[PDB]
Order: structure tokens, then sequence, then C-alpha cells
């Protein structure tokens, strides 16, 4: 599930 | 290793590249800003020049870059033939005005011109390149300086250009010395720190095909997408570099420069005025196929350039292949056109007769190089558009195999097993299908400055200088955001260059 | 029960017709039922689904997951949203086939048809 834990942390980051 | 030999061939081959950029330069100011000549009948003119340059000197000696000039959206591979003027028209006769300049040859004002150009000599090889800008003129004052400066995200790109140079000049003018650098001894890291701060001051991404790296003889990077090799010292800023920064071979730790060493800047910003957002930054290839889409933003051209992977061999049914055949393997390794390969190219005297005897033999060569394309021997340097991609179309995607994706039917197989983002899946092949499939298909606007130097105690910078790449002068914001580590230690590196000492060859008359 | 005659309670005829139904039919058989909120600021319990709109998930083991529809696979008899995907340890993602018959609608993409089927359907819009 490791694809799902970057895109969490991107989603972080990009929607900020 | 730096003899005297190896050294003054340098020089030799760097002042010529500096004379043809001023007589670029002198010709496009005669032409346009002055009370009209097209971007072809620039570069071979230009390329004509650095031979009739190069034969007073001096056994393998000539061209290494044919004398490229991009506009306003290309990264690379821009330098047409005399061939394709009227092809260029019937092309793109229905599409939109985005492209006239470089589809038509004249150039337009606010038109982002970035030349480059080089010149080798027994492998010893100098590149150079300059982001200069057209601006129009003055009518009611005498001297007519040209009005206006620029602004908007243009001025950003040219601003980081020349920023970026000099602090890195002056960065590896300081690998001589350990000491004279503020510690806020020298790497890739720290190089890709430094400029990627200039960026992101300046809000102008870095191209994925930028670079700094080593040369050696024969060996530049010159291709640097085709050809491979082991031994590649040297920083890049691609896409993968892009998603590692948003998270937080060519190995960057295990790097330190050297005295004694031969090295090529090559920086390429992309400004952001809009876009709105995050979002990727990508290169997309130009082909000459109007019937794969219907949109009119598309550019449709030709690229002029070859390169021949001498591993492979082949013999051509063709007479006309064969004989081309045998003048591009008594050139050498770089790329070259087909007008480089003719018997009046260089022009010592120049009429319209000449120009015809050279379109006739253009006419035998395409047929020549139709065979030899066909066969896998030549190939082309790509012609590059910068196009921009936001992360939301990225993350929303769906890619049911990644890492596997090859593009099979793409030629060159380098560009095609590349990888360019490992996390999250994603293969080139897939990021074109993203790119194209989104009405977000903002194409960015790219400034590119390139140089070579050599380190010895000085820095010989054997490009540049004040004479050749002198800044349009220009109205620019985001200058410089003052109050970090960085800053201080860039300002620090100008002010105390003026002491380090950087050499700098001159053009010849 | 059935009292016509033009009608069939034909289990093979039914299933044919499923089956090898066209895209017009498939359109009106893949519906969507209404949340609580849209259904009374409308006055409409369902609707034909489509593209740009936005959903819920109530049913299956994805439930309680809403994003907007991403595409509408009527040949497969499903519709594709995002945020739902099978992500595999490469990096790969595939969409999971809904249904939307299980799916709640939340938020709609109005155009003229879609407010004209509104006003016909019988919506206070």
């Amino acid at each position: 599930s490791s694809l799902t834990l970057v895109k969490e942390a991107l989603w972080s980051v990009i929607d900020d | 290793i730096l003899q005297e030999s190896v050294l003054n061939k340098y020089r030799t081959a760097g002042q010529i590249a500096q004379t043809a950029l001023k007589y670029v330069t002198s010709l496009i100011n005669d032409s346009y800003h002055s009370k009209q000549l097209t971007v072809p009948e620039l570069c071979l003119l230009t390329d004509s020049f650095i031979l009739t340059r190069l034969e007073q000197y001096y056994n393998e000696r000539g061209i290494a870059i044919p004398t490229t000039i991009d506009i306003d959206q290309i990264s690379g591979g821009w330098c047409p033939e005399i061939d394709d003027t009227q092809n260029l028209l019937n092309w793109n006769k229905g599409k939109d005005s985005t492209f006239a300049s470089s589809v038509t040859g004249t150039l337009r004002p606010g038109d982002l011109v970035k030349i480059t150009l080089g010149v080798h000599i027994d492998g010893y090889t100098s590149e150079v390149s300059h982001t200069m800008v057209i601006y129009p003129v003055d009518e009611t004052k005498p001297i007519l300086q040209p009005t206006g400066p620029l602004l908007g995200g243009k001025a950003d790109a040219v601003a980081a250009a020349h920023i970026a140079m000099e602090t890195v000049v002056a960065l590896l003018a300081c690998a001589l010395t350990p000491e004279k650098l503020p510690a806020s001894g020298i790497t890739g890291q720290l190089i890709r720190t430094i400029v990627d701060t200039i960026a992101r001051s300046y809000n102008c991404g870095v191209v994925p095909g930028s670079r700094v790296r080593r040369i050696r003889r024969f060996l530049a990077g010159q291709n640097e997408g085709i050809v491979a090799e082991r031994e590649y010292k040297g920083v890049v800023w691609t896409e993968s570099h892009q998603e590692a920064d948003l998270l937080s071979a060519i190995p960057s730790d295990d790097f330190v420069v050297q005295s004694g060493e031969v090295y090529l800047i090559d920086l390429k910003m992309a400004s952001l005025e809009h876009c709105t957002k995050k979002g990727l930054v990508t290169l997309e290839t130009v082909d000459s196929y109007t019937g794969k889409s219907h949109k009119a933003g598309e550019l449709i051209a030709r690229p002029g350039a070859y390169v021949r992977d001498f591993a492979q061999t082949h013999i051509l049914k063709l007479k006309t292949s064969r004989q081309l055949l045998t003048k591009i393997d008594k050139q050498g390794v770089y790329p070259f056109k087909l007008s480089h390969l003719s018997s009046n190219f260089p022009f010592v005297h120049e009429n319209e007769e000449e120009l015809q005897s050279l379109k006739k033999d253009l006419k035998s060569f395409r047929l020549g190089m139709s065979e030899i394309s066909n066969n896998y021997l030549c190939v082309e340097s790509p012609i590059q558009i910068a196009r921009w991609v936001p992360w939301d179309h990225i993350l929303k995607a769906t890619n049911p195999n990644g890492n596997l994706s090859y593009d099979a039917t793409s030629t060159l197989t380098l560009p095609g097993h590349e990888l360019p983002l490992p996390k999250l899946g994603v293969s080139a092949i897939k990021l074109k299908s993203l790119m194209n499939s989104t009405k977000e298909s903002i194409s960015l606007p790219v400034a590119r400055e390139c140089n070579t130097i050599v380190l010895c105690p000085e820095l010989l910078r054997l490009t540049g200088g004040s004479k050749t790449c002198q800044p349009s002068w220009i109205h620019s914001q985001h200058e410089l955001n003052p109050q970090d580590s960085i800053v201080q230690g860039i300002f620090q590196l100008a002010t105390l260059a003026k002491d380090l000492l950087l050499k700098e060859t001159q053009p010849m008359k | 029960a059935k009292q016509s005659l033009d009608v069939s309670s034909d289990r093979r005829k039914a299933r044919k017709a499923y089956f090898t139904a066209p895209s017009s039919q498939r359109r009106v058989l893949l519906s969507a039922p209404l949340s609580k909120e849209l259904r009374a600021q409308y006055g409409i319990k369902a609707l034909p689904i489509r593209r740009d709109d936005e959903v819920l998930v109530v049913r299956g083991s994805k439930k309680g997951q809403e994003g907007k529809i991403s595409s509408v696979y009527r040949l497969k008899f499903a519709v594709q949203v995002d945020k739902v995907t099978k992500e595999k340890v490469n990096g790969a993602s595939v969409p999971i086939n809904l249904h939307p018959s299980k799916l709640v609608i939340t938020k709609l993409h109005l155009d003229k048809d879609r407010k004209a089927l509104i006003q016909r359907k019988g919506g206070k819009l």
C-alpha cells in the first residue's frame, strides 16, 4: 500500500 | 589531461563560437531592430561562417552543434533547412497563430530567441548559447535604442538564466580553492540546491533537459538523450527530482569537482506567471504528421539534425544513399545537417545560384536519407517543446500497469525505457497520454543559457563574457528573496568573484 | 400483477433484452438514486447517471467513499469513479467497476437538457 501513502502525502503537499 | 595542446585547442574552438554568436546577434539587429532574414537563412550562414573561420587555423574538426534557434516554447531541436519553408506553411496552414515565428521564419516582437551552437577540434569541444529577446523600436529617438523593457514571465526566465549562470560559474571557480566559499567541499547537492532555490525565487522551473557536467575528448553531452555512457559525473534536474523535491544513473553524492577539468553548463528555465497551481514540466516531441490529431496548438515540423550510431552497419541498395553515408562517416560523431555535407556549402562567395546548387543537392540527400533512416543507421535529434501538466490529472489517473509500460514503437529505446517518476509508477507513454488528455494543455516559454568552462589558479571561461551574452535589459519581479542561508551565500559569492579570478576568452574580429 | 398483452413475464426475453440493450437504453437502465438533500432540493427520487456527477457509495467494501465519476462504461454496465482503485505494489491503479443502483448522488452536473429533464419529471428546481 505504498502508493496509497505517497499519494496521501502528495495530496497533502499540493493542497497547501 | 589539460596540456597546452588541449587548452589552446579549447580556446580557438571557443572564440570561433563567440565571434559567430556576435555575427548572428549582428545580423538579427541588422534585420529587425534596425531600419529581413529568416531563421534558416541565419543558420546556414552562421555555419558557413564557422567553417570559413575554422579553415584558417588548422584532423577531426568541425561543428559539434548545428546552430539552433528556439523561439518561445521549444526547449531544443529547432534548426530547419531551406527545403522545409513551404512545407512548414502548407503543414501548419490550418493551425492557429501560435508558433507563427518558427513557422514563417520572420521573428515577432517580444519573441524569446534562444540561440545555441558549438565547435570542436580533435574532439575538444565548446558549446555556447544565449537567450536574447526582441522588443520594438524607438522612432522619435535619434539613436533608436529599441523601446520598452520586458515584463512578465519571460523576464523572470531571462533573469533566472543569467543569475544561475553567474552563480554556477563562481561556484566552479571556488572549486579550485577550498576557501573563499561561504559555508552557508563542493557537490552536486550544493549546485542543485542553489539553482533550485534561484528557480523557486523567480517562479521559473528547471527543464528536464538542463544539466551541468564533465567533458572529455569526443564526449561532451552533445546528444545526452540518444547515446549512453557509464562514466558520467554531473547533475540533471528531471521529473524524478521534481517529485522528490515535492516529497521532501547520474549519482550526485559521490561527486566533488576537482582541478584540471573541463565542464559544460546548460540551464533551461520555464516561466510560471499563470498555471495557477503546482504542476509538472515535461517535454513533448514534434512530428511531421498532421493527421494524428485535430487540435490547432500542435506544431508540425521535421527535425534537420541527425546522428549516426556507428555501431550498426547495413549495405544500402541506393547509390545516393551510400555516397551520403560516405560523406557522413567522413564527418564525425557529432550531429549534422544535410546542408553541411555538400560541395558549395561554406559559400566562399554567396549568391542565389549557389543556394540553388545546395537545394538540388538537398533534394538528392533527402532521398539518400530516406533509406539511411528506414534502416536504423541514422536517427533524428528530436524537437522538444516544454509542456505543463497539473498534479491533479496525474494523481486522479489510472495506469493499469506501472514500471512495465514501454512505448514499443519508439525508435530510440532510451527515451522509451525512461521511467521519469518511479514513484507513482507512471512512464513517459502514460505521461504523454495524460498531457494530451486535458484541456489544460498549457505550454510554457523557456529561456536558455549554455557555457563551457575549465579549471586549471583561475577559472578559464571559454564562452560567455559580456560581449557575448550581455542581457537585454528587462523589468522583472520576484527579484531574489533575501533572509536565507543560501541567498547570503550567493550574494557573498557574487561580491567575492570580483577579486576569485575568472579569465574569459574574447571573440575574433 | 401483469395486466397487458404487449409485455412479457419471460425470463429469457427479459435477460436477452438486458444483455443486448443498446447504449441509449443502457443510459436509463444505469440510473442512480439521489441523496435526501438533493431529493428535498428538487423533488425527484432518481436520475440517469452521467460523467461529471459527484457521487457517494453506500454498498460494497468501498462503502462511505465518494468522488466524481471518471467514466461510464455502458458496455460493462458500470461506472468508474476516481479515488476508488485497486492499487498494486508496483504503482498500478485500476478503477473499481461500480453499479449506480448502489451509488447515491450528492451533487449534479447541470445543463439545459438536465434542467429540462428535472422540470419534466416534476422538479421545483
